[PDB]
């Protein structure tokens, strides 16, 4: 339910991250503004 | 059976250097210039109140 | 130096020296532990069993 | 000047490591609207006129 | 080496004595006033604070025209309003601490009066000397 | 409590007054000169710098034989080369800042002359007293 | 601009001269005594140490009733036990360093004697003035 002017401003990003134990990892998701993430070059 | 260190969800410990000694040593506290330290020599002093010695 | 004919009011509980030296001890302990090894890699899953020895 | 972000943001805590907490933006409750700032048109116009003079 | 020692007038140990008797040991305490990166800074700050305290006291003494003198008479009259008493019971019966406790209320007005009297005396002396 | 306040001779607020009129408030500023791990060190350094400045000024005053005195006459003659003027227009018309601006050029030679005169006077007094 | 320079009485370069001849340059060295986060703290500590040393020396001078004076006579007699010699060979043949080396043993007793004499003189003067 994003307005017309907020198209692409917010991005839902999921990634792996180290937990309290280094050998274990957790897949977590968050939201980031478009001015905080840059694409790297399908997927 | 899997176990973890009790501190892992709180903080990371800092292992003490083995050469460092934990043995307590006598220490003295001295006031700087312009200040004085008063000692109550009364043997029946109960921690608070007047002291004549 | 004994202070003849001198009576002084003492109060152990409302003494700044106790708090001051406690803070000094805490700070000195932290400073001593600062250069030592940081034991963060130990936070790993451990396979633990009992000791029948 | 009234500056507002109307999105109902949610804070989520993630345990990076020992005592390391990362705060992330979770799912937004309700509608999503652009953050905006409002000013009085007449007051701004009169201030701009005084500045111009 | 016949049993002699030091027997030196030391610290405030004479504070319990009388006014005049304790006036003997003023200079030893005056000299003691200058006895001598997270802890060295604190001890240096303590030393500097003691230095400023002593220097401010010396400046106050100099402002009243009493620099370099442990005892210095002044032209300010002693108003009886502060504490009448009499001379005999002061210098022979009362200690310094009791006197400080009694006269702790009016110290600032005494300091101001000494300041004003010394300034007036300095100007009068300058005018008199320029007259000659 | 009838409307009274403080009415105290404060800071340099009297600098705009005349020479003699501003000479009243020298001591208050003299007292003010001692008003009182990355930021505490800087403020301590500022305090120590102020302390050294005041102590150097006191040493300079003592070297000229004027220690402990706000006003101290000296034996050095006032050469007219620096600024002739006359006494009447100085102490009643000109301010301290204007005088400092005018005489800022020859301050060091005045300091040296006062030094030499005081040293000569001290030696002459020592010889005269040893004569007696 | 005819070849002139400074020709100023500077540092201890006159120490090799005689007693009386070297007494000329006491004040220049006295002024020099105040010449002016791991290294700034150390240099600040050095400055503060110099400040305390000079201030302690000034306090010692004031305690003996000689504040503000480079040369100050005293009422303490000169016992011949320390170094008899005679006046002529002292102020015209021996240097300051040799005298300090010779008299380095009994400095503390001299300081104590000057202290006691000044205190006694101050009390006697106070009593005499109160008599008038
Ligand atoms: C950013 O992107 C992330 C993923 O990268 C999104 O997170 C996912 O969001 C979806 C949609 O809400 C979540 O799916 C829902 O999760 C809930 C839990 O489901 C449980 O049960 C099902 C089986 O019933 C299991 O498979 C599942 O693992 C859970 O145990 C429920 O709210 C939902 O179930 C309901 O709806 C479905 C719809 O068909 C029905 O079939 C079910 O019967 C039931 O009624 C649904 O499963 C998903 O779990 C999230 N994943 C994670 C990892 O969190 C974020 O939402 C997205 N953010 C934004 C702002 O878009
Ligand atoms: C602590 O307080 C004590 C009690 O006041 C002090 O004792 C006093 O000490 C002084 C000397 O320092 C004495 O003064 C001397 O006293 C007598 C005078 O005679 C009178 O006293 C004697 C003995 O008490 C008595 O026999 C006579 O009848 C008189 O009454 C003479 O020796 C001298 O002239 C001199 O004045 C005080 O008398 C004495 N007071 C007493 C004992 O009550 C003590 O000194 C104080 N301590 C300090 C460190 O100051
Ligand atoms: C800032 O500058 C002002 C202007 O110079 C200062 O005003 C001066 O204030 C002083 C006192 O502080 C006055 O001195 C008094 O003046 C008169 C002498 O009579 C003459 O002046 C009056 C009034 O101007 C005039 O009616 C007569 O005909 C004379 O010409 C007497 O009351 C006293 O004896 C005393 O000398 C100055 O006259 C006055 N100057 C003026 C008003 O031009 C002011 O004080 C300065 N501010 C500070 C803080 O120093
Ligand atoms: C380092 O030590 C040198 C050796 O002692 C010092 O030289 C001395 O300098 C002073 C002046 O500063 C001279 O005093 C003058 O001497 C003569 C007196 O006549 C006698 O000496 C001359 C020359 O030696 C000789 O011809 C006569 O017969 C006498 O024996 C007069 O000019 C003055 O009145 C005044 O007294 C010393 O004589 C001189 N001593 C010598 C050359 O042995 C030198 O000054 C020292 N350096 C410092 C920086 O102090
Ligand atoms: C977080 O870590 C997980 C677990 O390692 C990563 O998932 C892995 O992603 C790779 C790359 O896409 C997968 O390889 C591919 O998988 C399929 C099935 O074989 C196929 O497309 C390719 O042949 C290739 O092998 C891998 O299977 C997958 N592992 C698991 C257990 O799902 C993930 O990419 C990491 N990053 C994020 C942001 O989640
Ligand atoms: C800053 O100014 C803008 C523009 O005036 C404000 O947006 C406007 O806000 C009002 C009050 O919330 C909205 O009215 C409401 O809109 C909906 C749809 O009708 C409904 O909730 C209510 O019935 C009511 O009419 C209005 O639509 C909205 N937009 C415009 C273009 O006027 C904004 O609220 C101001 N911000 C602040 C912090 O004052
Ligand atoms: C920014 O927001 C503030 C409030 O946070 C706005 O001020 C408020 O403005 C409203 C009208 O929009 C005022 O209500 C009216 O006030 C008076 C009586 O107080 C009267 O005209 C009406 O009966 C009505 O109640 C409200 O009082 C006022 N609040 C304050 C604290 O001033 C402000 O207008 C907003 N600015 C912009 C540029 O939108
Ligand atoms: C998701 O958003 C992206 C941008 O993050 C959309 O891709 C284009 O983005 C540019 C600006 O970078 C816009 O001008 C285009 O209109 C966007 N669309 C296309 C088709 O090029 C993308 O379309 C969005 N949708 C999906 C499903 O990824
Ligand atoms: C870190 O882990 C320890 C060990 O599990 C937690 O201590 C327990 O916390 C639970 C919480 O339900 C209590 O019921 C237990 O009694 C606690 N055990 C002990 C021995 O105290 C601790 O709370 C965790 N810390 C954080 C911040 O989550
Ligand atoms: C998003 O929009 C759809 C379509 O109008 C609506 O059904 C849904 O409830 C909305 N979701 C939220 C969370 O408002
Ligand atoms: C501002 O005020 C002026 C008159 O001062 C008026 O002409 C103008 O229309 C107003 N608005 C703007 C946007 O300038
Ligand atoms: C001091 O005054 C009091 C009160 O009048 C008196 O009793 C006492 O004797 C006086 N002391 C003297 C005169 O030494
Ligand atoms: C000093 O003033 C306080 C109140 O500020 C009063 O209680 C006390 O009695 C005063 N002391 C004297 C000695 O007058
Ligand atoms: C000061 O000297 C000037 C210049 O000669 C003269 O005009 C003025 O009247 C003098 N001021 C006096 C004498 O007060
Ligand atoms: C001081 O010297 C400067 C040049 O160094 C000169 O311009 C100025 O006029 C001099 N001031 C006075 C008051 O002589
Ligand atoms: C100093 O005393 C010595 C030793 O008696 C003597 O030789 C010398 O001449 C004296 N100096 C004088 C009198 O100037
Ligand atoms: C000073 O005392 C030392 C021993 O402490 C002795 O060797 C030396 O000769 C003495 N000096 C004088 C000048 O008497």
């Amino acid at each position: 339910n994003i307005t017309d002017d907020m198209r692409g401003e917010l991005k839902n990003c999921s990634f792996n991250m180290t937990t309290e134990l280094r050998d274990k990892k957790q897949k977590v998701y968050s939201l980031f503004y478009r001015l905080d993430v840059v694409q790297i070059n399908s997927n | 059976k899997e176990y973890r260190l009790i501190n892992c969800n709180t903080s990371a410990c800092t292992q003490a250097c083995p050469k460092v000694s934990f043995e307590p040593i006598p220490i003295h506290y001295c006031a700087p210039a312009g200040f004085a330290i008063l000692k109550c020599k009364d043997k029946k002093f109960n921690g608070t109140g007047p002291c004549p010695s | 130096i004994h202070l003849e004919n001198v009576t002084e009011e003492f109060n152990m509980w409302k003494n700044n020296m106790v708090e001051q030296m406690h803070t000094d001890i805490i700070s000195l302990w932290d400073q001593s532990l600062k250069p030592c090894v940081k034991l963060t890699p130990l936070c790993v899953t451990l396979q633990c069993t009992n000791v029948t020895n | 000047i009234n500056c507002t972000r109307p999105n109902n943001n949610t804070r989520k805590s993630i345990r990076i490591g020992p005592g390391q907490a990362f705060y992330a933006t979770g799912d937004i409750i309700g509608d999503i609207r652009q953050a905006h700032c409002n000013v009085s048109k007449a007051t701004w116009n009169e201030t701009l006129g005084k500045v111009v003079k | 080496a016949v049993g002699i020692g030091a027997v030196f007038l030391g610290f405030l140990g004479a504070a319990g004595s009388t006014m005049g008797a304790a006036s003997m040991t003023l200079t030893v305490q005056a000299r003691n006033l200058l006895s001598g990166t997270v802890w060295g800074i604190k001890q240096l700050q303590a030393r500097v604070l003691a230095v400023e305290r002593y220097l401010r006291d010396q400046q106050l003494l100099g402002i009243w025209g009493c620099s370099g003198k442990l005892i210095c008479c002044t032209n300010v009259p002693w108003n009886s309003s502060w504490s009448n008493r009499n001379l005999s019971e002061i210098w022979d019966n009362m200690t310094w601490l009791q006197w400080d406790k009694e006269i702790s209320n009016y110290t600032q007005i005494i300091y101001g009066l000494l300041e004003e009297s010394q300034n007036q005396q300095e100007k009068n002396e300058q005018d008199l000397l320029a007259l000659d």
